[PDB]
């Protein structure tokens, strides 16, 4: 059930969206909440359901992930870079 | 005129499969300051890219523009391909542009020109 990214991974964008949604993650371009992602144009951020967990931001080029980043998501800082991230379900009960 | 989303949308759906595309939001048209606040509100919106003069470039780079000399600034949005299903996502790409630069939006049809919608 875990939604494995890596830089370099084909897949389109809204295939990665539809995992998220299959693993109880929300839509919510309104909200920086736990447990949703938001979209804007090639860029997806996804605030994970854990505590302490950081926003990652996910970019696309085409339908490529091309860079993968964990972010401060109310005031944009980057605080790392990764290649590889993986998220699990929203919640326990799937 | 005044187009709808649909309309946006339809325009653009009528090239050629494979077609790659910007969506860029034209914040500031030929105005002259350093527009630091407004690099400052594009970045802490969480934005990457940013057509500065006619210069791609990226968001915390450290951008710095002459006080006294004239400024273009697009916010680059999305870069899409035309393909089947992309019809809610240029939607959604087109409305984000629109709202950054108060109801204009550019599209960079790559190999092509440009396309203004309002």
């Amino acid at each position: 059930l875990v939604v494995s990214l890596r830089v370099g991974m084909e897949i389109e964008r809204n295939a990665l969206l539809r995992r998220l949604v299959d693993i109880q993650y929300d839509r919510n371009d309104i909200d920086f909440r736990r447990g949703t992602f938001r979209v804007r144009g090639d860029v997806v951020e996804i605030f994970p359901a854990s505590r302490d967990e950081h926003c990652i931001r996910v970019e696309f080029f085409g339908d490529e992930i091309e860079r993968i980043r964990e972010v401060d998501a109310l005031t944009g800082e980057v605080l790392g870079e990764r290649e590889h991230v993986a998220i699990f379900p929203a919640s326990h009960f799937v | 005129s005044h187009m709808t989303i649909e309309q946006m949308v339809d325009r653009l759906l009528s090239y050629p499969e494979r077609t790659k595309m910007q969506i860029l939001a034209p914040i500031v048209s030929g105005k002259k300051g350093t527009h630091a606040k407004t690099l400052e509100d594009i970045r802490k919106q969480g934005y990457v890219r940013v057509r500065i003069d006619r210069e791609m470039r990226e968001l915390t780079g450290d951008i710095e523009l002459e006080k006294n000399k004239k400024h273009s600034i697009d916010v680059v949005v999305d870069r899409i391909i035309i393909k089947d299903g992309i019809a809610a996502r240029l939607a959604d790409s087109l409305e984000t542009a629109l709202k950054l630069a108060d109801g204009k939006v550019v599209v960079d049809v790559i190999g092509e020109g440009e396309l203004l919608f309002s």
